[PDB]
This record gives C-alpha cells, structure tokens and sequence, in this order.
C-alpha cells in the first residue's frame, strides 16, 4: 500500500523478469552463404536464488527512487504447501 | 522454435520427466534437449512389455505435463511414439527432369505422401528428409 | 563440446523508463532471430504453417541486434542497444 | 562436425564422402543417399548422415568386397578429413 | 452392418484439384455410368450439392480508419448470428 | 594457430609449449575475437596464462564485443589469474561495448577480494556503463552489504 | 498465395496512404525448417525415413508401405520418381 | 474426404443380371477415363 | 457453433487427420465437415482389432492435436466413441 | 416459381444443353429465379455453359436481370472469367457499368481476379474506367492494392 501496488503488479513482475526466453540464433537457417559464425542467441533465464527475486524491480519512483520485491515481502524458500508435517519417535522427518 | 538447449531443459524436458512415474516396466529413461529447440525422451521398457500400453502409460503422464509446457511448445506438437531407433527403410524421391528443386520434392512428399505412409498400420515413426512449405514472412527491419 | 553463445541482458529499469514492453522486447528479439509459428493457411487444399521471421541478412551478425525497434507506449521506435547490453559466454549445444 | 560448425561446411564434408563412394567403390556401392542437417542423434547444422546400398552379393566376390572391408576402407580414408568425425559402420546382428 | 446392397465407391482428389475441379470429374464418371443402364444402376453421390450463400467481405482499411477492431466487428457478427458458447452456470445443482 | 586456440581451451599445458615453441601465433583469433589468452582466463588455466603472457600475448586484447580477458577473469572469479594479468599491464578500467569494466562484473557476482584487487590497482569505482551504473549501484540493488562499505 | 499475403494491411498512414505487408516484408513459399537437405547420388532428393513400430513385422510393413506408394504414382508430377537408396527388408527375405 | 484427401462418395449397383463384381469393373474402367489428377478407391461393402 | 462446412473442415477436420498416425491396424479413415458446424471423422480397423485399443490410440492422437483446433472447438470438446455398436432400444419420452 | 422452371435453374447450372433445348421447346420460364433472384441465365454464366448462355438469350432471357444484391449475369461471368460469355452477354445489350448494391460492376470484379482479356473487352464495350464502389474504390485502386501490374498499366 505504501508504494501503491498490488499482487497483480508483483506477478506481472515476476512473471517479465523469471522468465526463460526463446531468442533464437545468430547465422541460423536459411543462411546468407559465406556465413562463418553459427551461435545461439542467449536472453533471459530463470532466477535461481532468493537475491535474485529480491531484486526484481517492481517500479522506479518519479524521484529516481527504485521499489524492489524485498521492499514489499519476504523472500524465501519453503514448501509448496505447508499441511503436512512428520515425525519420526518424536523428531522431525520426512518421508514416503 | 527457437529455443537454446537449456531453455528447452528447464521449461521443457525437466518438467515432463518430473511427471514420468507409476510407469509398469519401465528399465530406464534419458533425453536429449538441443539448441535446435528440440527434445527426446526415450523411455526403455522390459522385454515383453506390450508395446500399446506402454505408449498408453507414458502418454496418460505427458497430458498432466502438456498443460505446464510453453503454448508454442504445444502448437508444434508433441509426439509419443513407439518403434525401433534404427530405420527400417529409406524411401527416396527425386525428379529425373529436374523440373522441380529440392524444396519443391520435400513439400510435394509432405503434402501428399507422409501422412498415407505415416498412417500405414506397422510403421512406428516417419522422418522427412525436407520440410513441408510454408508461408513465409521475411521480415526488414529497415523498413518496420 | 560447449560452444560460443551470445548472451543478452534486458535491462529492466531503462525499458520501464523508456516505456518499452519486455512482452514487445521478447517478441520482436525471438520473432526475429528465432521465428515465430502464427498461425495456418491453405495451401492447395491442404492446411499449412504460417511463419514470421528476419529475412536472412539482418539475423547473421551481432551489430544486427540493434537495427531492431520495438515501440514505446508513446509511440517512439527505440533501438534494442537503448536498453541491452551482450556479452560472449560459454554454452552447451546439447544437454543430455 | 564441431558444434559451431555451418550447414554449408557439413555439406562441404558430406560432398567428399559421396565423392568416394562414387570414385573409388564404382564394384560395390549403387548409391548414396546422403543427408545434410540430420544425425543419429538429432538435427543440427553440423550433422549429417549418408544412406549406402551395395550392389547385390552375387557381384562382389570375396570379402575385399563385403561391408566390413568397404566400411573399415571408408573409414580409414575419411580419416584424412579435417575437423569432422566421419564413419562409416555396419550395424550389428541386433543392434540393442 | 448396415446396407450391403449394391457398390461403395470412393472419387479422390490426388493432386489439389479443388472442389469444384472435383465435382465435375464426379458428374462426368456419374454421366458416363449412367450411358450403362445395362449393367450400372442408380448410381448416384452419397452427399449434397453446392447451394447459395451469403459472402460477405469486410473491407480492412475502412474498419482501420473509422477505428473499428476486426476482432469487435467479427465476435459480432459470429456471436449474433451464429450464436456464442460463453461459459457455464449451475442449474438445480446441474453444470449447464 | 587454431590448434593453440584449441589447447588452451583445453587446459593442455605442454600442447601450449610445443605450439608456441613452433611458431604459434599467440593472438590467435576465433569467430568471435577470443585469443587464447581469452580461453584460458575463462576456463581457468593458471598456467597457461602464464605461458602465454611470457611468450607476448597482448594482455589487452578485446573480442568482437570489447571484451578483455580480465573482464573474463574478474567476471568468473579467477584471482590468481586477475593478478597475474594485472602484472602485466591490463587495462584494469577497460571498457566493452556496453560500458562495463572488470569491477562491475566482479562487483556483480560478488567476488571481494578479486575487487580489492582490482581496486589496489587503481579501478574507477566512479566508472559508470551505459546504464550509468558504478560498481557500487551493483552491490546496493543485489544487496550485498559486504561489498557495499568495501567501496567506501 | 503469397499475393494475398503481400496486400494484409498492417496500417494506413496520416496522408491516408498503405502501408502493406509486402512493404515490410519478402513473401514466399518455403520450408517450415531449412535444416534438412538431401541428395540422391549428389542430385536433388527428398525422402521418408521410416522406422518400424514397436514388435511389428519388418517384412509386412515394408509390403504395405510399397502397395502404399503404389497408389500414390500415377498422379506425379511429371519427372517425380521413387527411388530405393536404403532398405534393411529384401537382406531378410533373401537369407531367408 | 478420404484417406485424407478430398473426396465425393458414390453409390450405386449393378443392373439387373449382372454381377456387382461386373459392375464393379466398369466403374474402374470409367474411372479410368477421368481427368488428371482424380482417383478412386473402394470401400465399406465394396472394400469387403 | 455457427461455422460452415469449410470453416470446419480446414480448421478443426484437415489438422485432427493429419495427426491420426501411428495408430495399429488402421484399414481407411472418412470424414464429412458440414454447414451444421459439424465433423465426424470415422476410423475403421482391421477385423479382430482390440477396440478398446483402437479407441485409445485415436484418443490420444488427437489430444495432442487440441493445441492446433480453434478456441471455441477445444470449447465445446472432441468427442471420441466406438462407433460400429448399435441400438439395444430407444426409450421414447412424450408430453401430451 | 412454376416445375418447369424449377427444372430449367437446375438443368442451366448443371449444363445439359440437350435437357435445356427441350425445355425451351416446352416453354420453360427464363424468367424463373431461385431464392437469392438467380435466374438460368445467371446459373450459366456463373458455371460457365456458353451454349446456354446463348440458348437462353433467343428464348428471351433478361440479360440484365439482377439477383436479390444487385448483381448481373455479367458480374458472374466477369468474376469468373468466362470470356465468350462476357462478349455474348454484351453483344445482347448487357449493361457493361451496372453497379450491384456494394456500387461493384463487372470491371471491379473481373480487375480483382485478374482477368486481363475480360477487363479489355468491358472497356471496348464502353465500361466507365472511373467508377467508383461503395468504398471509393476504382479498378485501378484494385489493381494496385492487387501488385497487379500488367492490369495496373491497361487502366493507366
Ligand atoms: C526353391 C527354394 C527357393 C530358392 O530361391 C533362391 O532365392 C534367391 C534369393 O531370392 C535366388 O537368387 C539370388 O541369387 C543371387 C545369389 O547370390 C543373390 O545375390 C540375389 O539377390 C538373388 O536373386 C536364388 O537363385 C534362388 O535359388
């Protein structure tokens, strides 16, 4: 609320900056003949890490002021879902 | 089309394999995801499994997949298929007026036909050597 | 073996600044580069594919990149060397 | 060839391994189907494969002129060519 | 099993003839059979003739410079005359 | 020549020798301008490096996109390879065409001491790319705070 | 056809003039991929790589793909001719 | 369409005295004389 | 809903066909596509053939050709049945 | 609608030339129009039977009449390219300017497919070369928009 946004605007984020992008190649073919060098072209790719999705870049302020994932929530790995806990004689564990 | 080996990896090869499991016979799996855009899972069964559910089994696990792949990964289509790796038979074509270019066979055998011997009850898997024609857009940047 | 592979890195801030979409940007770099299935047509009677792609010459150097131009929301035409930046890096052809 | 390596560069190669077939096994081989861009293990501008059938057993006498001498004579010529791994192979009783 | 009087046969289209092309080939062969009423009978097409319909044309630049959306003009006429599946509601405890 | 190219990639110390020994240019270029010096400060070949520095590679050589071998170094945390160019003569403020240094990329993937190295011998922590960014921006929006006060 | 292709309206500009597909763009007929090209003794080909589904039985399948290709000839165009550069079978029935 | 390919289903039956087998033959050999590029095949009862 | 013969059979009936490979002991395919908005394309199999087998096999060929059909037809579903069965009774239902 | 005519649409569209010499023999409507105003006259030009076309016009057929949108025998058989129906049509009084509902005539649509020699004749018989469609639209307009440029230059 404090930097007017929404969920909306931190999936659009998330979904532009941890994306995996097709983007095609240098010197593909049909070539122009003579063509020496053959490379793929390489752009986005998923984020790997926490830092990484903390630094997504929800908007710029009109006062140069940047407003990141990490100012608006907390970054972390956990499950997909937490309804299932386990213990093994009383100790935490998992399992299947 | 168009993807780099790893994006087809990660967005496609990874997730497919992630849902291959509760398959009967099932000796072992491995693919290949290339920088042409393209992936193969091989999936190898014990001997005397049958053939039909087997192809049965491994496609009931690729549709809880195909909603997770990329929508042009889907509009290529996906194929599952059971056959020898080896071919059984090449099947040559060319024009001994040359009246017609190497482009020109390849969309005439694609056109009219790979799908009658695509459909032909014991054949397993047909490769053209050529590419069916289409509509293509070149795009000038300059003039964009 | 791993080969030569040309990264390229869409710089967030100045495509928001600029008001270029990363849709557009995406787009227009694999369309390009990469080709794009749109969608069918009829070819003698029988339904084929639709293709949209760089005329050979332009997608066979990497000075080519920035002779391309998305469209800002205000209407501008902004070169991809505005708001990218490339790199050579190594990468694998095939994964197995 | 070397991933890297152009189309243009494997027909180069897949040209001399028809030319010899053609030249020096005129008794043995009645064609070539040869194959740019398509490889044992997947399409690619630096693969290719070539297709031989032989004349029919009656009219190669001997084992100078059965597969395995062709194949091991092959590949020992194609040896010479440079930054390309080429051979030639029967395929076993089985294969698998 | 379903009628086994008389014979089932099949008129095909093996290059891209078209449709029209296809008719008049149909309607020589069904001229010619009927020239042999000494040994073909009531030979006679499975399916229906050609009939009248309503082309209408929807003039692009025109829709473009009045600012009408293809999209809009073609979910109209599609959705009015031709009617639209929209989506589903619950009668009496029935999907529907 | 692609030979030596080749066995530098490849970590091949004694290949590099012989090479050189016959006649090799060491500024050897690929499709995309790398120099074995380039190869082997990516890979992480020490000595090769070395070998191919007293054999008077040019320690400033820049691929089709500007880019030095100590960019590569920096980038992919090879210290001992950063130094030893640094030795040499390398452009420690070299730029590519994008305007980035060795201490941005350094800075960017967190490598401490190969930026205090960088930084020892002289580097421009004013030194902005074409997005007008300082090796500081970096440490602030990927939030290391570590590498943030050491350039203070 | 490529004609129709070539007058799609991308847009009409302020002097009410067209700015046409084909103004932006080549048009023609091609491959949906320009990776494969094949050759017949160093003359133009195309072909089918067939393999033999899972248990089936090679010497019937090869049987019912020539009875199959049978049907397809008479409607070649002129000079379009099959050729056999490869088959595994007639080595099974012959030993045999 | 059939097979894949456009077509046009056709009905009929032989006359009286003669063998659909006859019939048949005739239908072939009319079909025989039809432009280029217009086949035919037999099916359902016929393909029996 | 709403399309004509044509409609259907060069969106939905030519792309389903195409991708009825690779399916066991097909005899012949047939198909009309009408001005009800209708197709039905119908598969009949070798004597003997399981047809819960067939079933399946045709199933899945054309779940895989989903992603090619229009929106509105992926909509209203593809329907896949045994179809050589026949009538136990009909149970008429009256208001009067 | 009268059986005979009835029989007449159907026997013009199909192209029995020996079953429409009867039926003019029998006095068989040439007049007689389907649902969308198509008459045998019409139905022949659209499918290209040039006898019958010449038939029906001895027996008094309206070369100008015109279907429930306005279009002539001449806009079908200019649309479709059938040359010696074009010259017989006009020969017996064809209007060579008559526009249908869209303001389209037979120079529009015979420009639009194409058709070079049928585009020559409707302008030796008098067709008005700058008539305009409901959209403007000339059949130079069509020519170029088309990228037709042998036509482009018959027009000027
Ligand atoms: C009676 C038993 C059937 C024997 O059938 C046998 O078949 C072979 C293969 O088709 C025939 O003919 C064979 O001759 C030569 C001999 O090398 C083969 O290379 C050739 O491919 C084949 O035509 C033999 O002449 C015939 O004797």
């Amino acid at each position: 609320n404090k930097f007017q946004l929404t969920p909306v605007d931190v999936i659009t984020a998330i979904k532009a900056q941890n994306a995996q992008v097709a983007a095609g190649q240098l010197g593909g073919t049909p070539p122009v003949k003579g063509q020496q060098l053959n490379a793929s072209i390489i752009a986005q790719t998923r984020l790997t890490s926490t830092e990484e999705f903390g630094k997504i870049l929800l908007k710029v302020n009109q006062d140069g002021s940047r407003v990141l994932l990490r100012d608006v929530a907390k970054i972390e790995l956990g499950g997909e879902n937490y309804d299932i806990i386990a213990e093994f004689n009383g100790q935490p564990a998992s399992g299947l | 089309p168009g993807a780099d080996a790893k994006t087809v990896q990660d967005t496609v090869t990874q997730v497919i394999e992630q849902n291959m499991n509760g398959i009967d016979n099932l000796m072992y799996m491995s693919s290949n995801s290339d920088s042409t855009g393209t992936v193969q899972i091989t999936l190898t069964f014990e001997s005397g499994t049958d053939a039909d559910i087997a192809q049965v089994q491994v496609q009931n696990k690729l549709q809880l997949a195909m909603p997770l792949l990329p929508q042009e990964v889907q509009q290529q289509g996906v194929s599952v298929e059971k056959s020898s790796s080896s071919f059984l038979m090449v099947v040559g074509v060319i024009n001994t007026d040359g009246t017609m270019t190497q482009e020109d066979i390849s969309d005439y055998v694609a056109a009219n036909m790979k799908d009658a011997i695509s459909r032909t009850s014991g054949v397993g898997d047909v490769q053209l050597f050529g590419s069916q024609y289409a509509m293509r857009i070149w795009m000038n940047p300059n003039e964009l | 073996e791993d080969t030569p592979q040309f990264k390229i890195d869409i710089d967030q801030e100045k495509a928001q600044a600029l008001g270029v979409s990363i849709n557009d940007i995406n787009t227009t770099l694999g369309a390009a580069w990469g080709g794009s299935y749109v969608n069918d047509f009829i070819d003698r009677g029988r339904v084929k594919k639709v293709y949209v792609m760089s005329e050979a010459k332009y997608r066979m150097l990497p000075d080519d990149i920035g002779d391309w131009y998305v469209r800002a929301a205000d209407g501008q035409m902004v070169p991809f060397s505005a708001f990218s930046s490339s790199r050579w890096e190594y990468g694998s052809p095939r994964l197995e | 060839l070397p991933a890297g390596a152009t189309q243009e560069r494997t027909q180069k190669v897949l040209n001399e391994v028809t030319h010899y077939y053609l030249t020096k096994e005129k008794n043995n081989v009645e064609s070539v189907f040869a194959v740019n861009g398509f490889g044992f293990a997947g399409r690619g501008q630096n693969t290719g494969i070539a297709f031989v059938s032989l004349k029919d057993w009656a009219d190669r006498p001997g084992e100078e002129n059965k597969v395995e001498a062709i194949t091991m004579r092959a590949t020992r010529a194609f040896s010479q060519i440079k930054d390309a791994m080429v051979f030639a192979f029967n395929l076993p009783a089985i294969v698998e | 099993l379903g009628t086994a009087t008389g014979f089932d046969f099949e008129l095909i289209d093996q290059a891209g003839l078209g449709h029209e092309k296809l008719t008049q080939a149909r309607n020589q062969l069904l001229a010619e059979a009927a020239k042999h009423p000494d040994m073909l009978t009531s030979v006679r097409p499975n399916g229906l003739e050609d009939t009248p319909q309503f082309k209408i044309d929807i003039d692009q630049e025109k829709a473009q410079a009045l600012g009408v959306s293809i999209n809009d003009i073609n979910t109209t006429l599609g959705a009015a005359w031709g009617g639209s599946y929209v989506n589903d509601f619950i009668d009496r405890g029935r999907v529907k | 020549g692609k030979k030596l190219l080749e066995a530098a990639r490849a970590g091949r110390d004694d290949e590099v020798r012989i090479l050189m020994a016959n006649g090799a240019d060491v500024n050897a270029a690929d499709v995309v301008g790398w120099t074995p010096l380039h190869l082997a400060a990516y890979w992480g070949h020490l000595e090769i490096v070395e070998v191919l520095l007293k054999n008077g590679a040019d320690v400033n050589a820049y691929d089709t996109l500007g880019s030095t071998p100590l960019h590569l170094a920096a980038h992919f945390g090879h210290l001992e390879i950063v130094e030893v160019l640094l030795k040499n003569g390398a452009d420690v403020n070299a730029k590519d065409d994008n305007g980035i240094t060795p201490l941005h990329l350094a800075a960017n993937r967190g490598h401490l001491e190969i930026v205090e190295v960088l930084l020892k011998y002289g580097a421009d922590v004013n030194a902005q790319d074409k997005f007008g960014k300082t090796a500081f921006d970096i440490s602030i929006n990927n939030g290391n705070e570590d590498l943030a006060e050491i350039l203070q | 056809s490529t004609e129709e292709f070539g007058k799609i309206l991308l847009k009409v500009n302020q002097d009410g003039s067209r700015v046409l597909l084909r103004d932006v763009a080549k048009i023609e007929l091609g491959g949906e991929n320009y990776d494969i090209i094949a050759e017949f003794n160093g003359q133009p080909a195309s072909g089918l790589g067939i393999k033999l589904a899972t248990g089936a039985n090679a010497l019937d399948t090869a049987a019912a793909i020539r009875a199959e290709l049978a049907k397809m000839e008479p409607f070649f165009p002129s000079g379009l001719k099959i050729v056999y550069p490869y088959d595994t079978t007639p080595f099974v029935k012959i030993s045999i | 369409r059939y097979n894949g390919l456009p077509s046009m289903e056709i009905l009929g039956q032989a006359a009286p005295g003669k063998s659909t087998g006859e019939a048949m033959e005739l239908m072939e050999q009319l079909a025989s004389k039809l432009p280029t590029g217009v086949g035919y095949d037999w099916t359902g009862m016929s393909y029996q």
